[PDB]
């Protein structure tokens, strides 16, 4: 994907995470846990439903058309009727093939994009208190309990609180 | 002491293969199908008016082949012609059959109004053993077989104005006898003629004596023609032999009506889209069932599957 | 001591909704319309040569119906046929009328050259009450109603070789009388015949006797037929009754000419694209005005509006 | 949008900015102010005009075609004439519908992209003298008067001039 | 001490200009062409069965014009008609010629099978100096010209059932004499008739007497018709004069067969795609050579070049 | 392109890199050097080949069709036969034009993307030992000999080995 996160710097997916599309796995003083991120899971699903509804949107109704099967050989005019329908089918088939190709390429890019959006959002929250290990994981340079992990997970984390502690472990 | 916070995304044991701009096959966590491949095999009788032709082609229903009498004045959104339909009355051919079938199919009604045609000097209501109603001979319900009366066949010349505000459709025909012995004993003159004209158009057909393959006892034939008379215009039928005359006219409607060749059973269920293989759901944009369709249908396509990715790329552990 | 630098983008109070791959409606700062859906209501007389048929159909002008004489030798890029048009000469049909209309429309000229047909032993210039030119009897200016001369109608049989380097369009016909009596008073023979042929092609019509509904007093009819003779080929006409002879040929050109049905007034302006509803501008790629068009036109489409975003997503302060 | 800048980490637009598409708001010891960025504004406008010209280009001309309205019922040949036109129209309609979907999606992504590009260009200039607050704002860790701000806006900011002062306020 | 690590991407001196959504022309490192616009000029004789008609048209081969006798029972994947073809037997027209040409072309075989028609009371094998086989008079090899036998021509009324499990194609005809004399000398009846029928169809054609342009000595003409008989159906020919009877039927096949007009030389090579301009390769998705094609061909397109970028944007330092 | 790298924060391309699509130039105590990155070069090429194989695949075959040239004027049917073909061609030409436009826009974006992936990959490896100069170049803040350079190139660089040395130069 264009962003390098899914099937990129994030080595692989988690079959263990059944409650969302994107999320956090941590390890601290209290042990190890795992939680889905709702906002980003929702962003991906919303856009995919958007795409989907737009393609499942009304067909067109047709009533009396031309005949398309023939029981006798006739010549000029039947050739024409066959060529018109054959041309139409080929054009629609081309349409359908291209459509899923564009859509799918795009679906993979946007999901890759959302994963990266979440990574960047976390990075920014953590400010000067964490470094990126380059595999999806941040190393947080301060003591950080389950309450603290959750403050990151729900975007209330106060970098100032932990700055001195973190700078010390980071640069000493 | 430090903590570790990893970011990730989900995966699944079994993912779906999907096409992109750059890959023929690439695994995603989830996809839906965009091509409808299957039918229940049944044509739903709702919400369209589906008229089962059973034993009859629409043309036989139009003409009024005795076994198709049920269809008099009938009406349809979609008329279904079955492969087993058979003709069982005087043998006939319709020049430009496909057009007559089309224009009637599209009108969507067999509503017939009988008119007071006066045919003075000829015997009306001719019948044949090629076409029986009940015990003895019979004929097309909507046509009137005119033959000599008291040894002469006058030159018939009759009028019918269209004083209504709709188009009338007249079906008529001409008789091709197989021998002059038949020709003369029926029509006196050795050479018949039929002229049917309006203010806007005219047709003259000449009988051709000669023999065709034996069909239901006959090597004769009846040829079928149509005339549409607009409001204000008038029909003139002029003939000195061989006339298969109209008994009146068919109303012409415009609307969503058509015709379809299918042997699929009709059942009680609701489906917008009809195909010769039976009704199909129309949730998906494309379909692979049949290029022949009626109603609100997906667009016919050559592929039998097109998967639309509905999740991210799947990368299993 | 420190500072704060913030990066951002603009917004407007009045967004425009637009469609994307993922959204039915999403607001952008600005967009432009891609479907032309409005018309002045008027066909511009430039740059296309517009011929208003006023009260004549192209066929009636071709045949030379009296009230359509103004049109002799006319030329057009677009022949406009009005719904007010009417026929006022002998009653007639043309089997395959649409095709004749198409081929003349496309040719774009009515340029007619008279030629010296010599009809030996018959009376020329027949005329009817159903087709008055001024005081009395008349007929189509381009057709010659032949009739018996002195109780005999011989087997007509004549040639016109095409010795030019263009195609000749010959218009001709056959007369369908109402009664056997009329048949014989006009042509003597109980049943007439017309055979028009070139080296490669041939048409042969017999007439149809029978009563029909009155049109301008007549129960009788004439059917119109056509023949194209290529350079180096020859016309052969052979009849022993009922021939409505040609008086010559129409020149055949190929080009951008066509025909259109419209009651739109013609006006003075420049507009490349014509439509029955009037001229329309062609700056936009698509149009919803009419599927029938002439010239450089946007492609006809079912949508009445398609917005092309021309600015970013609009996310307003408020 | 794929980049998460517009309608993303940058909460909203500025209706005040009537002199460009992208820009800067600052607060320094010497006051506050706002100014548009021309290069990025222009980058985005040039691409949109590009799109636009490419679609507004080249109507093709047709002269004599087929009839499309009929005043009487004919049957087989007329059914074909109608089906042909009906088919043409449905296909062009699908073309236009898809054309604007793709274009529009792409216009939103590219404008988003330009926003992000301006951010990243600015971040790069600042080097170690600033920290990224996480909402499109930099906390510049040193005295930056109006000329200092203007040198950022116009690409001439010399991070070395302030590196000492800034690192000092930032760590320690 | 420190180090410097720089990241970058290549550039080339010979860029290619390409088209994008936002740019009319933009330079990439490399591109490939997607429109095939050249031909060798020659039609490869593999892998399709090519059959060069030389001086014959398919219809003339079908009917059996003497100089086209070579083609009896032939078979083709693609019959190639040359412009130098000429007709050299009795003068004829086929009402609905295009259709007969098309249906035989698609059948792909001229396989003819003689049947035992018995024509009680008429002379067979009429011939003409317009159609010489060898030194003396002749006729279409697959048609049988019937005339009077002993001053009478009785109402012919022959039959012939289809009992095979395949469709039969009958080619028959009718003769249009130039003069009333010629009619009676040949067929006795002043006015003739042919009626050919099955349970499904029927056709009646009535000859039309008169002069047509001189071709190979003749002012008269033959008109060609056709009837397809289904398994289980029966052919009934019935005529009191002027019949140009069939000798048997052609076998009807279905397959990938067709016909093409081209003056390009056949040649020993392999190409899947034929065009009247010659064979063309089919590696590219589109072509600009000819809208007429046969085989596995690129889609015809109006552009003569469409470059697909296969490298990054090109930005040399210079 | 959407990512700001090619014809972006990277001023220009290297006419002198004849053995890959991407790479490195460097300068350490041992002199200067140049080397292609094979993994990224290979990513771009593989995707471009995928695109290409997908367009150049699958000629459909047509046999008996309609006639498309005519020796003489006929009217209604021939009008239709020509309109049908003219319609087919215009639609195929629109398809062809649009296909290259989308494809090419995409190709330019993904190669831009790949350049940016490589930059991010590298930044991540260097952790706190390097600073970005904003032109595609890192200043590595320690003595980094040819083996050190090669180690960054092939993704085995150990930031821990040089961290103290680097932090010291970077801050003190
Ligand atoms: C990849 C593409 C979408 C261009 C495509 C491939 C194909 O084999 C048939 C139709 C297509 O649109
Ligand atoms: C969004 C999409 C472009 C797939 C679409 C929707 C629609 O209602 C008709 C045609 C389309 O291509
Ligand atoms: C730019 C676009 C790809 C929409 C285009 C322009 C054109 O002149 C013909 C077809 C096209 O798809």
């Amino acid at each position: 994907g264009l962003f390098g996160a899914i099937a990129g710097f994030i080595e692989n997916g988690w079959e263990g995470m059944i409650d969302g599309w994107y999320g956090f796995r941590h390890q601290n003083s209290e042990g190890t846990g795992q939680a889905a991120d709702l906002k980003s899971t929702q962003a991906a699903i919303d856009q995919i439903n958007g795409k989907l509804n737009r393609v499942i949107e009304k067909t067109n109704e047709k009533f009396h058309q031309i005949e398309k099967e023939f029981s006798e050989v006739e010549g000029r005019i039947q050739d024409l009727e066959k060529y018109v329908e054959d041309t139409k089918i080929d054009l629609w088939s081309y349409n359908a093939e291209l459509l899923v190709a564009l859509e799918n390429q795009h679906t993979i890019d946007l999901t890759d994009s959302e994963m990266n959006k979440l990574f960047e959002k976390t990075r920014r929250q953590l400010r000067e208190n964490a470094e990126e290990m380059g595999n999806g994981c941040f190393k947080i340079y301060h003591k950080c309990d389950n309450a603290c992990i959750e403050s990151i997970r729900n975007g209330t984390y106060d970098h100032d609180v932990y700055r001195d502690e973190a700078l010390n472990n980071r640069f000493q | 002491s430090t903590a570790t916070l990893c970011l990730g995304h989900h995966a699944v044991p079994n993912g779906t293969l999907v096409k992109t701009i750059t890959d023929d096959q690439i695994e995603v966590t989830n996809a839906t199908e965009l091509v409808q491949s299957s039918s229940t095999g049944k044509i739903c009788n709702n919400p369209h008016r589906i008229l089962d032709g059973i034993d009859c082609t629409l043309i036989d229903a139009l003409l009024g082949d005795p076994h198709c009498d049920v269809f008099q004045n009938e009406t349809w959104d979609l008329f279904v012609e079955r492969s087993k339909a058979f003709s069982n009355c005087y043998p006939y051919d319709v020049p430009d059959y496909a057009s007559l079938r089309s224009l009637v199919a599209s009108s969507g009604t067999l509503e017939f109004i009988t008119e007071g045609f006066t045919w003075t000097g000829v015997t009306q209501n001719g019948g044949s053993n090629a076409c029986k109603r009940g015990p003895g001979s019979g004929f097309f319900s909507r046509l009137n077989w005119l033959t000599k009366s008291g040894s002469t066949y006058p030159v018939l010349n009759v009028t019918m104005p269209n004083n209504d505000n709709f188009d009338k459709l007249y079906i008529w025909g001409i008789h091709h006898p197989s021998t002059n012995q038949e020709q003369t004993s029926l029509y006196v003159q050795a050479s018949g003629r039929v002229t049917v004209s309006t203010r806007r158009s005219q047709q003259t057909i000449i009988p051709n004596i000669g023999s065709r393959p034996w069909v239901r006892g006959l090597s004769s034939r009846i040829s079928i023609y149509w005339t549409i008379v607009k409001p204000g215009d008038v029909l003139v039928i002029n003939s000195n032999g061989n006339l298969i005359a109209p008994r009146g006219y068919f109303k012409m409607r415009t609307g969503k009506s058509s015709i379809m060749r299918s042997d699929a059973p009709i059942d009680t269920c609701i489906s917008e889209c009809i195909t010769p293989n039976g009704s199909i759901p129309n949730d998906k944009p494309f379909q692979n069932v049949n290029k022949i369709t009626y109603g609100a249908c997906p667009k016919y396509v050559k592929q039998n599957t097109l998967k639309l990715a509905t999740g991210m790329r799947n990368v299993p552990e």
